[PDB]
């Protein structure tokens, strides 16, 4: 479905279809030689991160082509150190964090120059503590997140002004307990994920009003059992992941109906083909396949490896590098 | 990615491959290639503009192409006449609005439009304010255009009462809308409010009355709308002091001063530390958290030397200053007193319920009478039912405590997906009521038996409590925030669902711990009691850790100092 308010669940998939999801991602880049593969080239490095991460959560990373990915990544670092979504595109903190997350998965970080990544991240910090996405200046708390995430995985959170960074993120906290992209922007789930992730990485979760924010986040559950990203929007598997992660992070995961959300996410699977879509009966893609899998894992699904609600990566990968932010309780 | 119906593109559309419009993708790739080659050759001309406008016109999120248009346009400013550059800019503006119609939430497109406008000597802001009005009538929940409005308003100066101005003219035949209440939630506090000290409301009572009545007409005209209710919850609730140390306590016997803050804080960090003045003369002390780790904490303490308590004067006087805000807690500890303190009541020191003037009580109480009436029209309206609860609370926790409980049960049957939030919220409010009952009666015993508690809240307000009955509830853990309970001697927590008892650690005066009939599974969950310096009676009867070894001897080696361990 789709209403203004929500979707109706039509007696369809109520089972986890793991083999199908794994065939979907494996052969995703091999479907052809056209499509959005060309038109999504501007986010490719993130798309590779989504397909690697979901494969590994599902225990099936070895089905993917490490070597070529490793060649791809090295070729997207620019001499300033930032990495681009793809070959010839401009560097950006988004794709910088994706590249670092992929090389963490493959324990192959020094495929790229790591002091360079750092100095790229340092250069984006503004006077007030914020981070621009790249030299052209857009300020967003999503990049505060990307900055501190990227450095955490590299062990260099010290390289930026962590105090001022913290101060800018907290100056984006709203009357509903959530956060916007800059001061005065409205709360929404993606933005609350970036911020609570940020505050987790920098040990500031005691600054969050868990009860108020956790209330706001649990109110994203619609009668279908899906979550939306803010009031009056349709449920979506990506907002549901962002909300679920934020709830775990702030100690409020039990405020959601877990069984209904399980059902909803299971209903977003494409029985034929594999993959998950934003909502039931829609077209699947890798981004929603990652969040369908990560959310299930966060809801308790033992087949799936435990995923971090901060990093969206297998918790065993992060343990291994010793990077496990402490969450609320 | 979003909204793509899975229709005719599936292995069952009896129209195999025929996956063309790669004519479009070849065109796309060549065009892309050709831009990239121009750029490295340093050819920053209108040819890059034409080729990127083809590619961004179909995909406005190819961010690298915005960078390329910026490099050309920058280049051209110093080669074009002023009127040639003025036509390029107009053309750029219309090309941007077209690209926003392709994707009204394209980050790179909007930032490209901020880049251009912030570099004009003299922009036409009406063009811009009208584009916002357009993208908002097509989608009132597009928050990108609300941000773009704040951009216009800051660039043009637009002073902050003229902008609220705007929102007014939108409370009527406009609409609802999380985005306009959000905006007023930022505008008002900028424009009026002066948090002086004593009385604790969100808005100058003056504006907080009317901004209530505002969102009233909005939730009355459409109950089944949520922004109004969300914003109304904020309006009821507390400004936060911060200038609040809320308790200080000294124990002669422990030789320790303990303090509790309103929010978890790190003493001695960026903006604050505690200074101690004892007998009106300074005392250098090392502050710590009960666990000695020094993380953010509501509760901090320090050791006192014998000279701060000795019998050299019949009194000591202990003034604590937190320098972040400059708020002050003095307690005075008399000749033979074991303890002394100074505490913030829930009661007078507005710890969580706003004190009401006659005027404010009359409007909230009238909106009491209103939400019921509405409830009879719309009995399954969950927002009305929560706001009735929240309206009792502002109003008089104590007396409408019975009604509160019945309202919670109704709302839980009406909104079962939040049943766990609602039990937790009801627990919080019952613990608040109990603190009023304890303080009202002036004792140090808190009674929270049979309250169907599922979580504990406000524990930093319990620093002086000596006896806590939590028995017969549905608690699953005694959380680490229980470390604020510095005077607790007797904790009766039998008959709950406890499976973790970590926050009993570091409790300095806890002598008796009753944990009968709980869910303590594997012994081992008992390990933390090792750090309880005074524990003398540990009752673990009714837990399944009791069928463990000859258990009454593992526990003796775990807990050699605990005199009586009942399994
Ligand atoms: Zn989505």
């Amino acid at each position: 479905t789709q209403q203004k308010d929500v979707t109706i669940k039509s007696d369809a998939p109520d089972t986890l279809l793991l083999e199908k999801h794994a065939d979907y991602i494996a052969s995703y880049g091999s479907k052809k030689d056209d499509y959005e593969y060309c038109m999504s080239e501007y986010l490719r490095m993130s798309g590779v991160y989504w397909g690697l991460t979901v494969m590994d959560l599902m225990g099936q990373l070895h089905r993917m082509n490490k070597e070529e990915i490793l060649v791809f990544i090295k070729s997207c670092q620019h001499e300033c150190g930032g990495v681009s979504a793809s070959i010839g595109h401009d560097p950006h903190l988004l794709y910088t964090l994706s590249a670092v997350q992929i090389l963490t998965l493959y324990d192959s970080i020094h495929v790229i120059n790591v002091d360079k990544v750092v100095a790229y991240v340092q250069s984006l910090q503004k006077e007030d503590g914020s981070f621009a996405g790249d030299i052209w200046g857009e300020i967003d708390t999503r990049f505060s997140f990307c900055a501190v995430a990227t450095l955490a995985l590299l062990g260099k959170l010290d390289a930026i002004n962590v105090e001022k960074a913290i101060e800018f993120v907290l100056s984006c906290m709203n009357f509903d307990g959530g956060f916007g992209c800059r001061p005065g922007s409205e709360s929404h789930a993606g933005q609350i994920y970036c911020c609570t992730g940020f505050l987790a990485i920098t040990s500031q979760l005691h600054q969050v009003n868990s009860d108020l924010l956790g209330w706001w986040l649990c109110e994203r559950q619609l009668p279908s059992g899906g979550l939306n990203g803010r009031p009056e929007k349709l449920p979506d598997v990506c907002y549901s992941w962002w909300v679920l992660a934020s709830l775990k992070i702030i100690g409020r995961l039990h405020w959601i109906d877990r069984e209904k959300l399980r059902s909803f996410i299971l209903a977003c699977q494409d029985e034929e083909t594999g993959g998950f879509a934003d909502r039931p009966g829609d077209m699947v893609d890798p981004f929603h396949t990652l969040f369908g899998i990560a959310g299930l894992s966060l809801l308790g699904e033992e087949q799936i490896k435990p995923v971090s609600p901060v990093f969206c990566m297998p918790e065993e990968v992060l343990q291994r590098v010793n990077v496990q932010p402490e969450l609320v309780s | 990615m979003h909204g793509r119906l899975k229709v005719k593109t599936s292995e069952e559309q009896a129209e195999a491959k025929r996956l063309e419009r790669e004519q479009k993708l070849k065109l796309y790739q060549s065009a892309t290639q050709a831009v990239f080659q121009k750029r490295q050759a340093g050819e920053l001309d209108e040819s890059v503009l034409e080729l990127t406008s083809q590619i961004l016109g179909a995909n406005p999120d190819f961010a690298t192409l915005w960078n390329c248009r910026r490099e050309v346009l920058q280049h051209l400013e110093t080669e074009k006449s002023p009127e040639e550059s003025a036509a390029l800019v107009k053309a750029e503006l219309g090309f941007l609005e077209s690209c926003l119609r392709v994707n009204p939430k394209s980050y790179g497109t909007w930032h490209h439009r901020c880049w251009l406008l912030s570099r004009l000597p003299e922009p036409n802001w009406a063009r811009e304010l009208e584009l916002c009005a357009r993208f908002l009538e097509a989608d009132e929940r597009n928050f990108h255009c609300w941000d773009y409005r704040r951009f216009v308003a800051a660039q043009a100066a637009v002073a902050p009462a003229e902008e609220l101005a705007f929102t007014d003219s939108l409370i009527t035949r406009n609409f609802s809308n999380y985005s306009s209440w959000h905006y007023r939630s930022c505008l008002l506090p900028q424009l009026h409010p002066q948090p002086d000290s004593g009385p604790q409301g969100r808005l100058p009572e003056n504006v907080l009355l009317k901004e209530l009545e505002l969102v009233q007409n909005a939730f009355f005209t459409d109950p089944n709308d949520q922004s109004a209710w969300f914003y109304h919850r904020w309006l009821l609730g507390r400004a936060e002091p911060h200038d609040v140390l809320c308790c200080v306590h000294v124990s002669r016997e422990e030789a320790c001063l303990s303090v509790c803050f309103s929010r978890p804080l790190t003493v001695g960090s960026r903006m604050g530390t505690l200074l101690l003045m004892v007998d009106e003369a300074p005392l250098s002390v090392e502050w710590r958290t009960p666990d000695g780790r020094n993380r953010p904490s509501h509760v901090w303490l320090c050791d006192l030397p014998a000279a701060s308590l000795n019998d050299q004067l019949p009194q000591h006087t202990f003034r604590v200053i937190w320098t972040g805000s400059d708020s002050q807690k003095e307690c005075v500890l008399l000749k033979d007193r074991p303890e002394c303190w100074c505490r913030d009541s829930a009661t007078d020191e507005q710890l969580f319920r706003c004190e009401l003037s006659v005027e404010k009580s009359t409007v909230l109480q009238s909106e009491l009478e209103s939400c019921k009436e509405l409830q009879e029209l719309e009995p399954e309206n969950k927002w009305c039912l929560l706001t009735i609860i929240l309206l009792m609370r502002a109003l008089d926790p104590l007396l409408y405590e019975k009604e509160t409980l019945q309202y919670f049960s109704t709302l839980k049957a009406v909104d079962p997906m939040r049943a766990a939030y609602l039990d937790d919220l009801r627990s919080k409010f019952l613990l608040e009521n109990s603190v009023l009952k304890m303080e009202y009666a002036d004792v140090r015993v808190l009674h929270l038996a049979h309250k169907d508690l599922t979580v504990l809240c406000h524990l930093e307000q319990l620093l002086l409590v000596t006896h806590l009955d939590l028995s017969h509830n549905r608690l699953r853990a005694l959380p680490p925030a229980l470390a604020a309970l510095r005077c607790l001697e007797v904790l009766q927590a039998s008959d709950n669902a406890l499976e973790n008892v970590d926050g009993v650690a570091n409790l300095p005066r806890l002598q008796e711990l009753l944990l009968c009939n709980n869910r303590l599974q594997q012994s081992a969950a008992i390990q933390p009691l090792v750090s309880c310096p005074r524990l003398v009676l540990l009752n673990l009867q009714g837990n399944s850790l009791c069928q463990e070894e000859g258990i009454q001897e593992r526990l003796a080696e775990m807990l050699p100092s605990v005199s009586s361990i009942l399994t």
